[PDB]
RNA sequence: UGACUGGGGCCUGUAGAGCACUGAUAGGGCUAGGGGGCCCACCAGCCUACCAAACCCUGUCAAACUCCGAAGGGUCCCAGGUGGAGCCUGGGAGUGAGGGCGCGAGCGAUAACGUCCGCGUCCGAGCGCGGGAACAACCGAGACCGCCAGCUAAGGCCCCCAAGUCUGGGCUAAGUGGUAAAGGAUGUGGCGCCGCGAAGACAGCCAGUCGAGUGGCGCCGCGCCGAAAAUGAUCGGGGCUUAAGCCCAGCGCCGAAGCUGCGGGUCUGG
RNA sequence: GGGCGGUCGCCUCCUAAAAGGUAACGGAGGCGCCCAAAGGUCCCCUCAGGCGGGACGGAAAUCCGCCGGAGAGCGCAAGGG
RNA sequence: UCCCCCGUGCCCAUAGCGGCGUGGAACCACCCGUUCCCAUUCCGAACACGGAAGUGAAACGCGCCAGCGCCGAUGGUACUGGGCGGGCGACCGCCUGGGAGAGUAGGUCGGUGCGGGGG
C-alpha cells in the first residue's frame, strides 16, 4: 500500500493541529505542484487514488514526486463495542498535512497536461486545492 | 534593473506590508540598514531577475548601490513574501548561484526518459565586475544510464566553482 | 595518554608538586583557588650538583628550610605519574608526614 | 508577616523549531551481495531503462528522538501592601454524589448534554434583579429597608414595547437576512495585468462594405443552485426592500435591585 | 449495569500542559534474585568499530600496523550517569 | 618593564582536526647502558636506576594557513503572560507587554593569572 517497514512501536496517539506547515512549503522537485488550503489526515488509499489518476491521465508520461509519507497509524475499535477495554487495533495509515504543504509535483509534460492531472487529484482528495508553477521558490542563498 | 527603495525608523512592520510596501534590508560588511521597496514593483523586477541577475536601489541620496538578493521570506500560506534581504557589492570574488541553460535534447527522449534538473543553478566565486549567466551544458549522448554531474561545464576563467565534484546536476530517469 | 591526574584527589588544601626531568628534579609548594606559588627550589637549575637522588634529597631540605620560615607548616604529596620510588624527597621538616 | 504587585538571583525541557543521537522516510548519485543475458565449466570474462546494502546530495516525519528552545511557572532576598489579610494553641462542624462553560492533553470515530485528568470561572448556596422570545450556570450585575427624584451597563430606539421612521457614504433583490458541504454557474458590484485593434473581422451574409472597443485567465465585497420526513404554520409576532437587512462613520436618547440624591435601621472601626 | 475475561504489591519510560504532584479496563517493558569476590583499599591499564598485513585459520579464535572521545562496558528492565 | 623556555592554575573548541616554517647555547625530549633500587601473564616496550658518545628524525614548543570542525549578528517571522474579537463548527483575526529556532552578513588556527631558569 505504501507504509513504514518497520517502527518502534505499533500504535501512537492521536494529536492536534496547529497552522502553517513549519515545513514543505516550497517546490523543489518537478515543474507543477499542488498545494493544500485545509488541514487534514490523508490516507493512504487516497494517496494511491491520487498517484494513480495522474499517470492513468498522461499515460507513458513524465515523472511524479509523491512529497508526503502516510507514517502515522489509525486506529479503531471493533464494530458494536463498548468503551474502555483499551486501545483499538491498528486498521490503516495517514499523513498529516496542514495549509501550505506541497503535496505533490509533475515534470515534463506539456502545462496543459499539468494543470489537468493536477485537478483530476483534487477530486480524489477530502481537502480543497490549489496549483501552482515554478516562481520565487529559489531558496538558495 | 532598478528599484525606488527608502530608510525605515523601524516602525509597524505590520502597517508596512498592509500599505503594499514590504520591508526589507540591505547589509554587506561596513553597513547594514532597512528599507522599504513596493510589493507591486518588487515582483515585475524579481520575477524576472531573481538571484542570478544584479538589481540596483535608487535611494534619496542619489546612491545607486548595487546588491543581490540574499534571501527572502515567504508566508506558507497564500504564497506571497514578507521580507527580503539586499547583499551590497563593491569588488571582491563573492558567491552566487549562477544559471545554466540545458542546450539539446539526449537520446532517452525515445527509449523511455524524461530530463530531471537535479540543481539547475551551481554556487560559485567571482568579483561583482564578472557576472556570468546561463552556463549551458549539453546533453545529446545521455541515455538511460546514469548521468553526468558537478564538473562537467563551461567555466569562464574567473569563475572558480564552490561545489565539490560529485553534487548531481541531471539525470534521464524513466516514463509512467 | 598518561591521564593520571590523582593529583585530582587532593581535598583539604597546600600542595607540593615534584617535577622529574631526565636531567634535573624541581618542586613548588600550591597554594590553589588563589592559583599561586609561595615556596619553591630545584635541581642544578637551583645551582648544584651532578648525582640523582643524592641530589634530590638536597634539594628537599633546602625547601624545608624555606617554607617554615614563611610561617607554613603542613602539606600533601604529588607527583603525577609519582610511582613513588628512586628519587624521593624523604625531608624531615614540613609537617605533610611521611 | 497575608493575597496581589515592583526590583534582583538561581531552577526548568513544554509551545515552536531541528535531524547531531534512536528510528522512519520519497528521488537521484556512488556502490558489497543476489537475480539474469553473453558463456565456459578447466572458472574465469564482459554487459543489464532488474532487486539492492553501507555512504553522500536534495526533500521531509516522530507521545515513549533532541544540536537547540521562548512566553510563562517554581523558589529565595528587598520593598509597597491595615486586609471579614496573615501565623500559633485549643472547643464545634459539615463535606468526602458534583455540574456546565473556556483553555491544555488522553480514550472515543479531530461522535455524544459521552468519558478521564490539568488551569480558571459561574451554578451549587445568587431558580433574587437587567439582557437573551421563553431557559441553573452566555452578556450585564453581587439584592439592609423606604421614595410618583437623577446617571448608567449589557441590550436597544417602525408597532406590539420605554427611546432616532436621527444624520453622512457605500453594498444586496435572494425575504438573502431569518442558521448546511464537496462541487457547479456570461448574478452582480469594485480592482487587476495580459492578448492585440488605419498587416483597421470582435459579432454577422461572397470579403469589400462595416468603422470600433474586444476577448483571457486571476483577486476582493454581496448573493444563486447543490437543499427530501412524517399533528398547522411563522424571523418571538405584525410587518420591513435608497430597509425596519449587510458594511463604515457621527451625535442623541431609552434602559437594573449597579451608581448618585434624600430619609431610616443594625453591626464594626474612629 | 452485572457476568465470562482481565487485574490487585514493587521498579523504568511516556501520557504530564519547561518546579513538585496529577486520571482512564490509556501505550510499552521488568522484579519476588544474585556476588564469599561481583565487597574494602593501594598500584597499574583503556573501549566498540573500520581499513590494511599474517600457517592451519569463518564473516571478529589469537598476532602486527594506522584510524576511531565514546556509539563498548558496568550480573539482569528501562532511564539517568 | 621586553623577549625565550620549564613547571602550574582560571576561560571552557573563536583554545579543535589537517596542512605548511621554524627552534637545540639554554631548557625539554629522544638518546647510552641494565651492575645497582625497581620492573614484564614474554619483552628495560612501559615503569625504574646509573650515565652523557650522538639527534632535533619522533615527541614537544613557536609561528603561518579557513579545506573540515567550532562561534555567529541585524532584520523578519513561529510561538506566547494579559485584554478583545469572527464563525454554526475543524479553526481563523485585532490590541497591548515578551520573543525563538533554522537561514544570511560575518567572526575564529586562542586569551589570561602565579612561580621558576636564561639575554
Amino acid at each position: 500500500m505504501l507504509m513504514p517497514r518497520r517502527m518502534k512501536y505499533r500504535k501512537q496517539q492521536r494529536g492536534r493541529l496547529k497552522g502553517a506547515t513549519k515545513g514543505g512549503d516550497y517546490v523543489a522537485f518537478g515543474d507543477y505542484g499542488l498545494v493544500a488550503l485545509e488541514p487534514a489526515w490523508i490516507t493512504a488509499q487516497q494517496i494511491e487514488a491520487a498517484r494513480v489518476a495522474m499517470v492513468r491521465h498522461f499515460r507513458r508520461g513524465g515523472k511524479i514526486f509523491i512529497r508526503i509519507f502516510p507514517d502515522k497509524p489509525y486506529t479503531k475499535k471493533p464494530l458494536e463495542v463498548r468503551m474502555g477495554k483499551g486501545k483499538g487495533n491498528v486498521e490503516g495509515y495517514v499523513a498529516v498535512v496542514k495549509p501550505g504543504r506541497v503535496m505533490f509535483e509533475v515534470a515534463g509534460v506539456t502545462e496543459e497536461q499539468a494543470m489537468e492531472a493536477l485537478r483530476i487529484a483534487g477530486h480524489k482528495l477530502p481537502i480543497k486545492t490549489k496549483i501552482v508553477r515554478r516562481d520565487a521558490y529559489d531558496e538558495a542563498q | 534593473y532598478r528599484l525606488k527603495a527608502y530608510y525605515r525608523e523601524g516602525e509597524k512592520p505590520s502597517a508596512l506590508r498592509r500599505a503594499g510596501k514590504l520591508p526589507g534590508v540591505m547589509y554587506n560588511r561596513h553597513l547594514n540598514r532597512k528599507v522599504y521597496v513596493d510589493l507591486v514593483e518588487f515582483d515585475k523586477v524579481f520575477r524576472q531577475a531573481s538571484i542570478h541577475h544584479v538589481i540596483v536601489l535608487e535611494l534619496p541620496d542619489g546612491q545607486s548601490l548595487p546588491t543581490l538578493v540574499r534571501q527572502v521570506n515567504l508566508d506558507k500560506r497564500r504564497r506571497r513574501p514578507e521580507h527580503v534581504d539586499f547583499f551590497v557589492l563593491s569588488d571582491e570574488p563573492v558567491e552566487m548561484y549562477v544559471p545554466l541553460r540545458f542546450v539539446g535534447t539526449p537520446a532517452g527522449v525515445r527509449a523511455g526518459g524524461v530530463l530531471q534538473e537535479i540543481h539547475r543553478d551551481i554556487l560559485v566565486k567571482v568579483s561583482p565586475r564578472n557576472i556570468p549567466e546561463f552556463i549551458e551544458v549539453d546533453v545529446s549522448g545521455l541515455e538511460i544510464g546514469d548521468s553526468l554531474h558537478a564538473s562537467d561545464l563551461k567555466l569562464p576563467p574567473g569563475v572558480e566553482l564552490a561545489v565539490s565534484p560529485e553534487e548531481t546536476i541531471a539525470a534521464v530517469v524513466p516514463p509512467e | 595518554k598518561f591521564r593520571v591526574r590523582n593529583r585530582i584527589k587532593r581535598t583539604g588544601r597546600l600542595r607540593l608538586s615534584v617535577f622529574r626531568s631526565l636531567k634535573h628534579i624541581y618542586a613548588q609548594i600550591i597554594d590553589d583557588e588563589k592559583g599561586v606559588t609561595l615556596v619553591s627550589a630545584s635541581s642544578l637549575a637551583l645551582k648544584l650538583k651532578g648525582n640523582k637522588t643524592e641530589v634530590a634529597r638536597q634539594v628537599g631540605r633546602a625547601l624545608a628550610e624555606k617554607a617554615l620560615a614563611l610561617g607554613i607548616k603542613q602539606v600533601a604529596f604529588d607527583r603525577g605519574p609519582y610511582k613513588y620510588h628512586g628519587r624521593v624527597k624523604a625531608l624531615a621538616e614540613g609537617a605533610r608526614e611521611g
